[PDB]
């Protein structure tokens, strides 16, 4: 926390969304709300987002840190599944950033307890890779499109393990 | 000649520290005037608010 | 947000070189860093106005503490408060109400500063 | 503390104690090569020094022109080496000063400079830095000299400071006088000696006094290096012994760490 | 349980921050010594 | 009621003897504190809420009663008694204006004389030994200590 996720990625935005010619998909996952304000109000200013004519580059859906952890744990799959149909059906380029997609896996954890399994190695549902593989399993560059996926990952107190 | 007309010139300026000592003493006996108001004051309320707490 | 980034810089400059204590510059660079470190502390119960605290640091920050000792930080900040608040409040309610160091009102800061550093 | 703040801890006292068994084998090797080049540098200054206590020649007790020299390095890490000899020459110039003299100060490696820059910050006629870096040389004691004739501080006695070596594991602080020609012409004793004007006596002296700089020089390097030697040992055993304490203090606490996991894993399992 | 490079400070201990300092000072030095090197080069090379 | 004659500093530095400073210092000082408490107290004392307040009291005759003595009894005043001070003000006035002025003005004076006596004299080479002894007592030869030629110690 508080080393430049979210500014290295607003940053990527900057660059490589506004001179990019295909869509884009932004899903914030579990992140502050004030955050996605700026972020709307940013994207307002540059002129991605056009609220007056259809010329807006950019889709975004919101799951942030209010919600109880079963929006937080599907918001990603929704912004996953925007970004999908833009590869598929229109055929050609997208961008996917997500932040953070350890949001998914914590909204996980927090309801796991009450569905019955027993945890995992520290405090984890014992299905973390599973649920985390059927949902980063769908973000990939088929031979039908193709998405580049920018994720945000929180590393709790800096534990890279 | 300059040596002398700086002494010179410090003379003008030599009653500063009278000055000092007279805004001293004037403003002291101020603080303790008002010292004096203050403490009848805080006497006052502390004797009546004994009567209100009984 | 004038004075406070310039204060921000010359302590994480001196942040940097502190876990020893010989040229000019560096040595003037940790003494700057002290004098800013010790202008920083304060009591309980006391807050400034934000123009006082603007005053403090910009004395600290321009380079006029560094003469003085580091202990005798606190004595100076505390007097040059007393003194400040009395004679030139119309000085303070300025930098308030125009919520800015213009450059008349930094050249008043400057020329207070100056008087009081040596009259103390 | 917690399991990976132990774990930090413990690595770096690590690679301190690897780093400190390096310099100690490093400033054994050094140790030796002085040891060899001492020898002969022994005997040549011990006979320059010869005359002079052959010839007893008593200081005259009317001259208040005094100079200090303090011989160290720049190199610390080397024990009480700069301390014992910067002590003693504040200690010397103490005495000196109340005896109503006019002391200065040559500084040869800057720990020495450090140390007086406190206090005597204003006698330093001046330092020489670059010491310890090689071996000195005959030319070192050489261009100290020179730079002590030039700087035209003409002395009327002097003393030079240095860690004579005794043994590998002890050295003592000497003080060896240095006369100025003033008080080698008006001594009794000299009258014996043939064929000696009082210019070929001032570059017998200028030669003198670049023989004990430089006797100085190397029985300071010697004694410098086998006090490095030994602190480094003796840094490299005590990170021995905190890396054992630390060694037992990070078992326990991956025991404790892996039981509390296990018992979080149970108390969960039970309580469904 | 084993040592890496640049361990001392990774733990940022003692060791740590005087080792960050004797570097520090030793590097401004040397980047006050190059800056009137190149100031001096700078006026040198005016004509 | 209060209106304090300013006072520069550095300037108030340039008059102290260094005899005196030891109490300079101490004057400061204690100007300081006395300055930081006066600032502490406030402009007024703060008011009253008699009505109120003997509304809340059952006894309202006796807290009328201190409401009414409260209101006719005054504080007292201290005077400028430890002001004597005053005399040493006119003593001031002598060395200032009287004495130190007059002798360092004569002083002046003289040396004004001296300056002028040694600006106007006729160029070195037109000059004569008699005349540098009388413009420079100290290129005078004394017969009285030297009669013999050349009346210096030849050693010089």
């Amino acid at each position: 926390a508080g080393v430049g996720k979210t500014v290295l990625i607003m940053e990527l935005i900057n660059n490589v969304a506004k001179a990019h010619g295909g869509y884009s998909v932004f899903a914030g996952v579990g992140e502050r709300t004030r955050e996605g304000n700026d972020l709307y109000h940013e994207m307002i200013e540059s002129g991605v987002i056009n609220l007056k004519d259809a010329t807006s580059k950019v889709a975004l859906v919101y799951g942030q840190m209010n919600e109880p952890p079963g929006a937080r744990a599907r918001v990603a799959l929704t912004g996953l599944t925007v970004a999908e149909y833009f590869r598929d059906q229109e055929g050609q380029d997208v961008l996917l950033f997500i932040d953070n997609i350890f949001r998914f896996t914590q909204a996980g954890s927090e309801v796991s307890a009450l569905l019955g399994r027993i945890p995992s190695a520290v405090g984890y549902q014992p299905t973390l890779a599973t649920d985390m593989g059927t949902m980063q399993e769908r973000i990939t560059t088929t031979k039908k499109g193709s998405i580049t996926s920018v994720q945000a990952i929180y590393v709790p107190a800096d534990d890279l393990t | 000649i300059d040596m002398e007309k700086s002494q010179q010139a410090l003379v003008q300026k030599r009653h500063y520290l009278f000055d000092v000592q007279r805004n001293n003493i004037a403003m002291a006996l101020e603080v303790t005037y008002r010292e004096r108001l203050h403490r009848v004051y805080r006497e006052v309320k502390n004797r009546l608010d004994y009567h209100i707490s009984v | 947000k004038q004075v406070a980034g310039t204060m921000k810089l010359e302590l994480a400059q001196y942040r940097e070189v502190a876990a020893f204590a010989l040229d000019a510059a560096t040595q003037q660079l940790l003494s700057r860093g002290v004098r800013l470190t010790e202008l920083l502390k304060q009591g309980q119960y006391s807050p400034m106005a934000i123009e006082e605290q603007v005053a403090v640091i910009y004395a600290g920050v321009r380079g006029y503490l560094d003469k003085l000792e580091p202990s005798k930080i606190t004595k100076f900040e505390n007097a040059f408060l007393s003194h400040v608040i009395s004679q030139h409040q119309a000085l303070l309610g300025k930098i308030r109400t125009d919520g800015k160091i213009s450059e008349e009102s930094d050249a008043k800061l400057k020329e207070i500063v100056t008087n009081f550093l040596a009259g103390f | 503390a917690t399991l990976k703040d132990i774990t930090r801890r413990l690595k770096s006292i690590k690679n301190i104690q690897k780093i400190t068994k390096s310099m100690k084998m490093v400033a054994a090797a050094k140790y030796a090569r002085a040891e060899r080049e001492l020898k002969p540098a022994r005997v040549y200054g011990v006979g320059s020094l010869a005359l002079y206590e052959k010839a007893d020649i008593k200081t005259p007790e009317d001259k208040k022109k005094h100079l200090i020299i303090g011989v160290s390095s720049d190199r610390g890490l080397c024990g009480a080496i700069h301390s014992s000899v910067a002590k003693q020459m504040k200690s010397e110039a103490a005495n000196l000063a109340a005896a109503g003299k006019e002391v200065k100060i040559i500084g040869v490696g800057d720990k020495i400079r450090s140390i007086l820059h406190r206090t005597h910050s204003d006698q330093f006629l001046v330092t020489f830095k670059e010491v310890g870096r090689r071996p000195p040389t005959f030319g070192d004691a050489s261009v100290i000299a020179l730079e002590l004739l030039n700087s035209g501080y003409e002395f009327d006695e002097g003393s030079i400071i240095f860690n004579r070596f005794r043994s590998v594991i002890s050295y003592k602080t000497e003080e060896k006088p240095i006369f100025s020609l003033d008080t080698i012409s008006s001594a009794e004793s000299m009258s014996i000696y043939d064929d000696i004007d009082a210019d070929v006596l001032r570059n017998y002296q200028e030669y003198s006094l670049a023989n004990i700089i430089y006797y100085s020089l190397k029985e300071s390097t010697t004694s410098e290096q086998s006090a490095r030697m030994t602190a480094m040992d003796n840094a490299s055993k005590n990170a021995s012994e905190m890396i054992d304490k630390l060694t037992l203090t990070f078992n326990r606490t991956r025991q404790a760490v892996i039981t509390k996991e296990l018992i979080e894993i149970i108390s969960g399992a039970a309580a469904l | 349980v084993r040592s890496s490079a640049g361990a001392v400070r990774d733990a940022g201990g003692a060791f740590g921050k005087r080792e960050q300092a004797e570097e520090e000072r030793y590097f401004r030095a040397r980047a006050k010594e190059q800056l009137a090197a190149l100031k001096k080069h700078h006026e040198n090379e005016i004509s | 009621k209060l209106a304090l004659k300013t006072i520069d500093w550095v300037a108030f530095g340039e008059i102290i003897p260094r005899n005196q400073k030891a109490v300079a210092n101490s004057l400061k000082s204690w100007n300081e504190t006395l300055t930081s408490r006066l600032a502490t107290l406030p402009e007024k004392p703060p008011a009253i809420d008699w009505a109120y307040y003997k509304a809340n009291v059952a006894k309202a005759g006796l807290v009328d009663d201190f409401e009414k003595k409260f209101n006719a009894l005054k504080v007292p005043i201290p005077e400028d008694k430890y002001t004597a001070q005053v005399d040493a003000e006119e003593k001031e006035d002598v060395k200032s204006c009287a004495e130190f002025l007059t002798q360092s003005k004569t002083r002046i004076q003289e040396y004004e004389k001296e300056l002028e006596k040694m600006r106007n004299i006729i160029p070195f080479d037109q000059m004569t030994i008699e005349d540098l002894n009388e413009v420079f007592p100290e290129t005078k030869l004394d017969k009285k200590k030297y009669p013999y030629w050349p009346h210096r110690p030849i050693e010089t």
